[PDB]
Protein backbone atom coordinates (compact mmCIF):
# COMPACT_ATOMS: atom_id res chain seq x y z
CA UNK A 1 0.00 0.00 0.00
CA UNK A 2 2.77 2.42 0.95
CA UNK A 3 4.74 1.34 -2.11
CA UNK A 4 1.75 2.04 -4.34
CA UNK A 5 1.04 5.42 -2.75
CA UNK A 6 4.70 6.45 -2.91
CA UNK A 7 4.96 5.33 -6.54
CA UNK A 8 1.78 7.22 -7.44
CA UNK A 9 3.05 10.32 -5.63
CA UNK A 10 6.44 10.12 -7.37
CA UNK A 11 4.81 9.67 -10.77
CA UNK A 12 2.42 12.55 -10.08
CA UNK A 13 5.27 14.85 -9.04
CA UNK A 14 7.10 13.72 -12.17
CA UNK A 15 4.10 14.69 -14.31
CA UNK A 16 3.63 18.09 -12.65
CA UNK A 17 7.34 18.78 -13.01
CA UNK A 18 7.00 17.60 -16.62
CA UNK A 19 4.28 20.12 -17.49
CA UNK A 20 6.09 22.86 -15.57
CA UNK A 21 9.28 22.00 -17.46
CA UNK A 22 7.30 22.15 -20.70
CA UNK A 23 6.03 25.68 -20.05
CA UNK A 24 9.37 26.88 -18.67
CA UNK A 25 11.24 25.43 -21.65
CA UNK A 26 8.64 27.09 -23.86
CA UNK A 27 9.35 30.55 -22.44
CA UNK A 28 13.11 29.95 -22.32
CA UNK A 29 13.34 28.62 -25.89
CA UNK A 30 11.13 31.49 -27.02
CA UNK A 31 13.49 34.03 -25.46
CA UNK A 32 16.56 32.21 -26.83
CA UNK A 33 15.23 31.91 -30.39
CA UNK A 34 14.07 35.54 -30.25
CA UNK A 35 17.56 36.54 -29.11
CA UNK A 36 19.11 34.56 -31.97
CA UNK A 37 16.79 36.14 -34.55
CA UNK A 38 17.42 39.61 -33.10
CA UNK B 1 54.17 27.77 -42.48
CA UNK B 2 55.02 25.17 -39.82
CA UNK B 3 58.39 25.63 -38.13
CA UNK B 4 59.83 23.65 -35.23
CA UNK B 5 61.95 25.49 -32.66
CA UNK B 6 64.22 23.50 -30.34
CA UNK B 7 65.17 25.77 -27.42
CA UNK B 8 67.59 24.44 -24.79
CA UNK B 9 65.65 22.80 -21.98
CA UNK B 10 62.35 24.06 -23.39
CA UNK B 11 62.85 27.55 -21.97
CA UNK B 12 60.95 30.48 -23.47
CA UNK B 13 63.90 32.71 -22.59
CA UNK B 14 65.78 31.21 -25.55
CA UNK B 15 66.19 33.56 -28.56
CA UNK B 16 64.36 30.99 -30.68
CA UNK B 17 61.17 31.04 -28.60
CA UNK B 18 61.01 34.84 -28.43
CA UNK B 19 61.81 35.48 -32.09
CA UNK B 20 59.27 32.83 -33.07
CA UNK B 21 56.52 34.10 -30.76
CA UNK B 22 57.04 37.64 -32.04
CA UNK B 23 56.12 37.21 -35.71
CA UNK B 24 53.60 34.41 -35.17
CA UNK B 25 49.83 34.84 -35.29
CA UNK B 26 49.48 31.34 -33.84
CA UNK B 27 51.61 29.16 -31.56
CA UNK B 28 51.21 25.54 -30.44
CA UNK B 29 53.44 24.70 -27.49
CA UNK B 30 54.91 21.33 -26.52
CA UNK B 31 55.31 20.23 -22.89
CA UNK B 32 57.80 17.68 -21.55
CA UNK B 33 55.63 16.84 -18.53
CA UNK B 34 53.22 14.36 -20.14
CA UNK B 35 55.81 13.41 -22.75
CA UNK B 36 58.17 12.11 -20.06
CA UNK B 37 55.39 9.95 -18.64
CA UNK B 38 54.83 8.36 -22.06
CA UNK B 39 51.38 9.95 -22.04
CA UNK B 40 49.79 11.19 -25.27
CA UNK B 41 50.55 14.51 -27.05
CA UNK B 42 51.38 17.21 -24.51
CA UNK B 43 50.16 20.79 -24.89
CA UNK B 44 49.96 23.46 -22.20
CA UNK B 45 46.48 24.89 -21.67
CA UNK B 46 48.12 27.76 -19.79
CA UNK B 47 50.51 28.52 -22.66
CA UNK B 48 49.33 27.57 -26.17
CA UNK B 49 47.13 30.25 -27.76
CA UNK B 50 46.14 31.51 -31.22
CA UNK B 51 45.27 34.97 -32.55
CA UNK B 52 43.56 33.40 -35.57
CA UNK B 53 41.03 31.71 -33.26
CA UNK B 54 38.36 34.36 -33.97
CA UNK B 55 38.17 33.94 -37.75
CA UNK B 56 38.53 30.22 -37.01
CA UNK B 57 35.36 30.45 -34.92
CA UNK B 58 33.70 32.32 -37.77
CA UNK B 59 34.83 29.51 -40.11
CA UNK B 60 33.72 26.71 -37.79
CA UNK B 61 30.32 28.39 -37.66
CA UNK B 62 29.99 27.41 -41.31
CA UNK B 63 29.57 23.82 -40.12
CA UNK B 64 27.34 25.25 -37.39
CA UNK B 65 29.74 23.85 -34.77
CA UNK B 66 30.54 25.75 -31.59
CA UNK B 67 34.31 26.19 -31.52
CA UNK B 68 34.50 29.37 -29.36
CA UNK B 69 31.86 28.30 -26.82
CA UNK B 70 33.18 24.79 -26.17
CA UNK B 71 36.78 26.01 -26.18
CA UNK B 72 36.11 28.87 -23.76
CA UNK B 73 34.01 26.66 -21.48
CA UNK B 74 36.64 23.93 -21.44
CA UNK B 75 39.43 26.49 -20.94
CA UNK B 76 37.55 28.08 -18.06
CA UNK B 77 36.94 24.62 -16.60
CA UNK B 78 40.66 23.95 -17.04
CA UNK B 79 41.72 27.18 -15.35
CA UNK B 80 39.24 26.77 -12.49
CA UNK B 81 40.38 23.16 -12.07
CA UNK B 82 44.01 24.33 -12.11
CA UNK B 83 43.29 26.84 -9.36
CA UNK B 84 41.38 24.04 -7.62
CA UNK B 85 44.57 22.00 -7.98
CA UNK B 86 46.58 24.78 -6.37
CA UNK B 87 44.06 24.93 -3.50
CA UNK B 88 43.90 21.15 -3.06
CA UNK B 89 47.69 20.97 -3.11
CA UNK B 90 47.65 23.86 -0.63
CA UNK B 91 45.15 22.66 1.97
CA UNK B 92 43.52 19.43 0.84
CA UNK B 93 40.76 17.70 -1.11
CA UNK B 94 38.43 17.88 1.88
CA UNK B 95 38.55 21.68 1.91
CA UNK B 96 36.60 22.08 -1.35
CA UNK B 97 32.91 22.03 -2.32
CA UNK B 98 30.85 19.79 -4.61
CA UNK B 99 31.10 22.12 -7.63
CA UNK B 100 34.90 22.43 -7.45
CA UNK B 101 35.16 18.64 -7.13
CA UNK B 102 32.91 18.31 -10.16
CA UNK B 103 35.28 20.71 -11.95
CA UNK B 104 38.28 18.57 -11.00
CA UNK B 105 36.55 15.34 -12.06
CA UNK B 106 35.54 17.00 -15.33
CA UNK B 107 39.13 18.16 -15.73
CA UNK B 108 40.34 14.58 -15.33
CA UNK B 109 37.67 13.38 -17.77
CA UNK B 110 38.79 16.00 -20.30
CA UNK B 111 42.42 15.00 -19.73
CA UNK B 112 42.03 11.24 -20.15
CA UNK B 113 39.16 11.05 -22.65
CA UNK B 114 39.76 14.13 -24.85
CA UNK B 115 43.17 15.84 -25.08
CA UNK B 116 44.97 12.50 -24.93
CA UNK B 117 44.65 10.45 -28.12
CA UNK B 118 46.96 7.57 -29.07
CA UNK B 119 48.62 8.09 -32.44
CA UNK B 120 49.62 4.44 -32.56
CA UNK B 121 45.98 3.44 -32.04
CA UNK B 122 43.71 2.35 -34.89
CA UNK B 123 41.11 4.88 -33.75
CA UNK B 124 42.52 7.81 -31.77
CA UNK B 125 45.28 8.33 -34.36
CA UNK B 126 43.00 10.65 -36.34
CA UNK B 127 40.02 12.57 -34.96
CA UNK B 128 37.46 14.01 -37.44
CA UNK B 129 35.81 17.41 -36.99
CA UNK B 130 32.39 15.89 -36.30
CA UNK B 131 33.88 13.41 -33.82
CA UNK B 132 35.59 16.05 -31.69
CA UNK B 133 32.61 18.40 -31.96
CA UNK B 134 30.19 15.67 -30.86
CA UNK B 135 32.58 14.67 -28.08
CA UNK B 136 32.87 18.23 -26.76
CA UNK B 137 29.11 18.67 -27.09
CA UNK B 138 28.32 15.45 -25.21
CA UNK B 139 30.91 16.39 -22.60
CA UNK B 140 29.29 19.81 -22.19
CA UNK B 141 25.88 18.12 -21.96
CA UNK B 142 27.05 15.73 -19.25
CA UNK B 143 28.71 18.67 -17.46
CA UNK B 144 25.54 20.76 -17.59
CA UNK B 145 23.45 17.77 -16.46
CA UNK B 146 25.81 17.11 -13.55
CA UNK B 147 25.90 20.81 -12.62
CA UNK B 148 22.09 20.91 -12.72
CA UNK B 149 21.87 17.70 -10.69
CA UNK B 150 24.25 19.14 -8.09
CA UNK B 151 21.97 22.18 -7.86
CA UNK B 152 19.08 19.85 -7.06
CA UNK B 153 20.71 19.13 -3.70
CA UNK B 154 22.57 15.96 -4.64
CA UNK B 155 26.20 15.36 -3.69
CA UNK B 156 28.85 15.09 -6.42
CA UNK B 157 29.92 11.67 -5.12
CA UNK B 158 26.34 10.41 -4.81
CA UNK B 159 25.78 11.64 -8.36
CA UNK B 160 28.98 9.86 -9.39
CA UNK B 161 27.72 6.64 -7.82
CA UNK B 162 25.15 5.75 -10.50
CA UNK B 163 26.90 7.67 -13.28
CA UNK B 164 29.60 5.04 -13.83
CA UNK B 165 27.85 3.88 -16.99
CA UNK B 166 27.83 7.36 -18.53
CA UNK B 167 31.46 7.76 -17.45
CA UNK B 168 32.60 4.54 -19.12
CA UNK B 169 30.54 5.58 -22.15
CA UNK B 170 32.20 9.00 -22.24
CA UNK B 171 35.60 7.34 -21.99
CA UNK B 172 34.66 4.90 -24.77
CA UNK B 173 34.05 7.64 -27.35
CA UNK B 174 37.72 7.59 -28.33
CA UNK B 175 37.53 4.32 -30.25
CA UNK B 176 34.26 4.66 -32.17
CA UNK B 177 34.45 3.75 -35.86
CA UNK B 178 34.65 5.12 -39.45
CA UNK B 179 32.49 7.96 -40.84
CA UNK B 180 29.45 5.72 -40.41
CA UNK B 181 27.80 5.59 -36.99
CA UNK B 182 27.96 9.22 -35.84
CA UNK B 183 24.25 8.84 -35.12
CA UNK B 184 25.09 6.06 -32.66
CA UNK B 185 27.34 8.50 -30.78
CA UNK B 186 24.88 11.41 -30.70
CA UNK B 187 22.21 8.89 -29.73
CA UNK B 188 24.51 7.57 -27.01
CA UNK B 189 24.68 11.14 -25.70
CA UNK B 190 20.88 11.30 -25.74
CA UNK B 191 20.92 8.02 -23.81
CA UNK B 192 23.30 9.73 -21.39
CA UNK B 193 20.92 12.62 -20.74
CA UNK B 194 18.12 10.07 -20.41
CA UNK B 195 20.31 8.16 -17.96
CA UNK B 196 20.64 11.41 -16.00
CA UNK B 197 16.85 11.67 -15.93
CA UNK B 198 16.66 8.06 -14.72
CA UNK B 199 19.15 8.87 -11.96
CA UNK B 200 17.01 11.87 -11.00
CA UNK B 201 14.03 9.52 -10.77
CA UNK B 202 16.12 7.14 -8.66
CA UNK B 203 17.02 9.92 -6.22
CA UNK B 204 13.31 10.55 -5.58
CA UNK B 205 13.60 7.95 -4.16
Amino acid sequence: AFIRKEAEEKAKEIQLKADQEYEIEKTNIVRNETNNID
Amino acid sequence: IVAAVSPAGGDFSDPVTTATLGITQVFWGLDKKLAQRKHFPSINTSVSYSKYTNVLNKFYDSNYPEFPVLRDRMKEILSNAEELEQVVQLVGKSALSDSDKITLDVATLIKEDFLQQNGYSTYDAFCPIWKTFDMMRAFISYHDEAQKAVANGANWSKLADSTGDVKHAVSSSKFFEPSRGEKEVHGEFEKLLSTMQERFAESTD
